[PDB]
């Protein structure tokens, strides 16, 4: 399958989502700790990887990284949340920011299971501006993940 | 070996559960990709 779309990453004790990924233009884009570079199956079916960046902790199969869009800094998005075993459910939300030395990237506190990471965040015009599920857990316990975005 | 399965499309929602804040922090990157405090 390569229609467009949001899909689950999984693995077979017993059938586990270790992910999630999101299929655009002939290309699946997730984040790298979810499949650590490795091949996937899509039916029968075989995604390669193309280009991955372990900084980034990005990876898109079949081809390079589509996903332009950006965040504006100012309207709210809205992450697909994809958790493990549940309905893909659309959560509306004003990012944070995480300034860091080469600039500030926008960041949703969100908490879900740690297989929902790789989950698109979508801006007003369904455009993905990056993928949910890298980030860190901050002083109460709460997990913050940053809104990580490739290069077309 | 890894398999993946659609989940349902990439579209917005009008009447979506708004939940969240918004927070200001300073996070280094490691050369490793992952985040920390600072």
């Amino acid at each position: 399958e390569t229609t467009d779309g949001v899909y689950r990453v999984m693995t077979r004790l017993g059938s586990t989502q270790v992910g999630v990924g999101v299929m655009q233009e002939g290309v699946f884009h997730t984040m790298w700790h979810v499949t650590k570079g490795a091949a996937l199956r899509s039916g029968e079916g075989r995604l390669d990887p193309y280009w991955g960046d372990v900084k980034q902790d990005l990876v898109s199969y079949c081809g390079p990284w589509k996903l332009d869009a950006a965040w504006d800094g100012l309207s709210e998005v809205q992450l697909l949340a994809v958790p493990p075993g549940e309905r893909a459910k659309n959560i509306q939300t004003l990012p944070g920011i995480f300034k860091t030395k080469d600039g500030d990237i926008g960041a949703v506190a969100l908490d879900y299971p740690a297989g929902t990471s790789g989950s698109p965040i979508l801006d007003k015009s369904g455009r993905v501006i990056g993928l949910y599920g890298n980030g860190v857990v901050i002083k109460n316990g709460s997990y913050v993940s940053a809104i990580t975005q490739g290069k077309r | 070996d890894m398999y993946i399965e659609r989940a349902g499309d990439i579209t917005w929602e009008k009447d979506a559960e708004v939940t969240g804040n918004s927070p200001r922090l300073d996070v280094a990157l490691d050369e490793s990709g992952d985040f920390s405090l600072v």
